[PDB]
């Protein structure tokens, strides 16, 4: 019996995927994946300052909020890719289908 | 003589209440604060 024994809530670690690094895309919006963290944001320079030991931040509500490049030590501020609701106008089909 | 045409008593009463939500366009703020600071900024839906 051989048991691997290891937590997943350190963020700086130092071991395994056998992925295949590129590029970074900076402020375009992207889909990235950093040590096993995953999302959906735009990426850009941070002025945060992180300790040695300090891969991850986060913002008040305990999300993630910036991350230290995994090649480089750039500290990268993850802000989510904009959205928000879609409300239509529409004067009443018995009269126009013009939409606002 | 002032801007949005209140009476002194109004702008009084508008200066004490403090406005946690202030409702208009915030997509434009993004980042480069010291942190997000909200009441989901957004971001988690509520809006
Ligand atoms: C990773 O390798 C690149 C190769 O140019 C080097 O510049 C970079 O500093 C290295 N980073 C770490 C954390 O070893």
């Amino acid at each position: 019996v051989v048991v691997l024994s290891f937590e997943l809530l350190h963020a700086p670690a130092t071991v395994c995927g056998p992925k295949k690094s590129t590029n970074l895309v900076k402020n375009k919006c992207v889909n990235f994946n950093f040590n096993g963290l995953t999302g959906t944001g735009v990426l850009t320079k941070s002025n945060k300052k992180f300790l040695p030991f300090q891969q991850f931040g986060r913002d008040i509500v305990d999300t993630t909020d910036a991350v230290r490049d995994p090649q480089t030590l750039e500290i990268l501020d993850i802000t989510p890719c904009s959205f928000g609701g879609v409300s239509v106008i529409t004067p009443g089909t018995n009269t126009s289908n013009q939409v606002a | 003589s002032k801007p949005s045409k209140r009476s002194p008593i109004e702008d009084l009463l508008f200066n004490k209440v403090t406005l946690a939500d202030a409702g208009f366009i915030k997509q434009y703020g993004d980042c480069l604060g010291d942190i997000a600071a909200r009441c989901a900024q957004k971001f988690n839906g509520l809006t």
